[PDB]
């Protein structure tokens, strides 16, 4: 069987630029290689087959090349519709393995997160629960980390996090983090803190309240 | 005109088995291999196996040899993948795809079936308003939120002011933990807007046929 090594895993790019994605097979696969594009929330779609041939109706800015163990997909003057993920796949023998993927992301200016913290609602407390929520909004680049503290002590348990995809209007990222406690635990403590660490703030942006 | 029809979603219990379907149209069903592909959330594509309808000859990724059983009904032009002994690691999107001998690759794909393996029963969400800390709005803007907790299955549809307020919104992907979903949404407006004007979160959960409004009130 054949292992495929795809590179890069991710790249930030701008419309108009030229991008090259690479796949490397563990043995000679004699041009039995396809490339697919996969847009967010959509099924993959064939771009290139037999290493070098454009599928029916695929834009000419896409090109495939290679032979032996080394294959490339090139996008010449990238357009808005080209952001998403790309995968190679071989058909040399069973199993027909895919490369691990390349995600293309839109470049924009760096932006510090806007951090907001929210105490539990009266409603939730009446039901006996206590969720504290922290939004870390409209930041760039993508990587970020949040730390919770209760009365100055770091809290790891009971934390749920979620992240948006790149924003359709401003190309930033956002994150939501929820710390969930029992109402009894919540009411024993005094201060609640959310700390955001980002490229723009390696010393964290800190938001707190007193219950 | 070539189409592969898959169910959009299936919820199934752990330890149970599920039969996923792929109904082909627009070509002679026995002419092409049907392949199956797994994709875990935010991860890559993984090839499971294939079948040649008619003789029903098959190939498998060794990793799926017991997990997946591939069959086909030529009288209904439908390929089937049985997934047995279900666990949380089976929760994924499963695509069927047609192989073309000319292209030497997959030329048409189904929409994918989102398989959720869970013990949960259908459950309406609790919706909580998130008002800012009673600190102070000397900032030029203000961020409000809505917390949607404890529902099953997906999806929910969340709007702000019945959809009147669409700019400055971040609605986060749901997270399944301890076998219920939670999601959240933030909305950011200028400080002159709130609390002078009403802002309400509206949350529809079609599986339980519920719709719930929560007005965000100052603390």
């Amino acid at each position: 069987d054949v292992q495929m090594t795809q590179s890069p895993a991710s790249l930030s790019v701008s419309v108009g630029e030229t991008v090259t994605i690479t796949c490397r097979a563990s043995e000679n696969i004699y041009r039995n290689l396809a490339w697919y594009q996969q847009k967010q929330g959509k099924s993959p779609q064939l771009l290139v087959y037999a290493a070098t041939n454009l599928a029916a109706g695929v834009p000419s800015r896409f090109s495939g090349s290679g032979s032996g163990t080394q294959y490339s997909l090139k996008i010449n003057s990238l357009q808005s519709e080209d952001f998403g993920s790309y995968y190679c796949q071989h058909f040399w023998n069973i199993p027909f393995t895919f490369g691990s993927g390349t995600k293309l992301e839109i470049k924009r200016a760096d932006a510090a997160p806007t951090v907001s913290i929210f105490p539990p609602s009266s409603e939730q407390l009446t039901s006996g629960g206590a969720s504290v929520v922290c939004f870390l909004n409209n930041f760039y680049p993508k990587d970020i980390n949040v730390k919770w503290k209760i009365d100055g002590s770091e809290r790891q348990n009971g934390v749920l996090n979620s992240w948006t995809d790149q924003d359709s209007k401003d190309s930033t990222y956002s994150m939501s983090s929820t710390l969930t406690l029992t109402k009894d635990e919540y009411e024993r403590h005094n201060s609640y803190t959310c700390e955001a660490t980002h490229k723009t703030s390696t010393s964290p942006i800190v938001k707190s309240f007193n219950r | 005109q070539v189409q592969l029809q898959q169910p959009g979603a299936e919820v199934v219990k752990p330890g149970a088995s599920v039969r996923l379907s792929c109904k082909a149209s627009g070509y002679s069903f026995t002419s092409n291999w049907i392949n199956w592909v797994k994709q875990r959330p935010g991860q890559g594509l993984e090839w499971i196996g294939n079948i040649s309808p008619g003789g029903s000859n098959t190939n498998h990724n060794e990793k799926f040899k017991s997990k997946a059983t591939l069959t086909a009904d030529t009288s209904s032009s439908t390929a089937y993948m049985q997934l047995s002994s279900l666990t949380s690691d089976d929760s994924a999107v499963y695509y069927c795809a047609r192989y073309d001998g000319d292209y030497g690759s997959f030329d048409y794909w189904g929409q994918g079936t989102t398989l959720t393996v869970s013990s949960a029963k259908t459950t309406a969400p609790s919706v909580y308003p998130l008002a800012p800390v009673c600190g102070d709005t000397t900032g030029s803007s203000v961020t409000l939120g809505c917390l949607v907790k404890g529902y099953f299955p997906e999806p929910v549809t969340l709007t702000w002011n019945s959809g009147s307020l669409s700019s400055g919104v971040h609605t986060f992907p749901a997270v399944l933990q301890s076998d219920l979903y939670t999601l959240s949404s933030s909305v950011t407006v200028t400080s002159s807007t709130w609390p002078s004007e009403s802002i309400t979160c509206n949350v529809a959960h079609p599986a339980s046929s519920t719709k719930v409004d929560k007005k965000i009130e100052p603390r």
